[PDB]
């Protein structure tokens, strides 16, 4: 009864009457006291070792990540220098009057097309090396 | 030996058909990239100023 339990009906009152309150309370006191005794006698926790850094540089070439199939210094790693200050005018994208992209927008998109092609060239180089 | 030379010539003969087309792509790309730099480098100045 996913959103609910199975015993949603209040009319079922077997579990309350199957064990008396005093007996059930006795078990709760019994489990609590032993658990407290176990905790007091429990061994101290071991100090947390240094977090297991993934260090994807395992492969025997400095700056290669076999888990990710990505190098650290790519073919044209300096290709992001041209679009990492890019910003866009809020709510724009189409000229209200002409219906064509305004001159700044069509220039901004064109400098994104080059970056996409740079990414594709990297992939082909990686494909050959594998 | 005479049996292997012919096979090598055939193999080299085919590669020369694939190399020539790839040379043309190089010349088309080496001019396309130059335009890409100018259009790319002709917009950074707008951000700079």
């Amino acid at each position: 009864n996913f959103p609910l339990p199975e015993r949603c009906s209040p009319y079922d009152l077997e579990l309350p009457n199957s064990i008396s309150r005093e007996e059930f309370q006795a078990r709760k006191k019994r489990r609590i006291e032993e658990r407290r005794e176990a905790a007091k006698n429990a061994p101290p926790p071991q100090p947390k070792t240094k977090p297991t850094a993934s260090i994807p540089a395992c492969h025997e070439i400095q700056g290669y990540m076999p888990g990710r199939l990505e190098f650290e210094t790519e073919y044209c790693n300096e290709a992001e220098e041209a679009v990492q200050l890019m910003s866009f005018d809020p709510g724009d994208g189409i000229n209200p009057r002409t219906g064509e992209l305004e001159p700044e927008m069509e220039l901004k998109l064109t400098v994104m097309e080059i970056y996409n092609n740079r990414l594709t060239q990297r992939v082909e180089r990686k494909k050959v090396i594998f | 030996l005479r049996e292997q030379i012919l096979l090598n010539g055939a193999r080299k003969a085919r590669l020369t058909e694939l190399v020539k087309e790839r040379m043309a792509y190089q010349e088309y790309q080496t001019i396309l990239e130059d335009l890409d730099a100018q259009v790319n480098a002709a917009y950074l100045k707008r951000t700079r100023t």
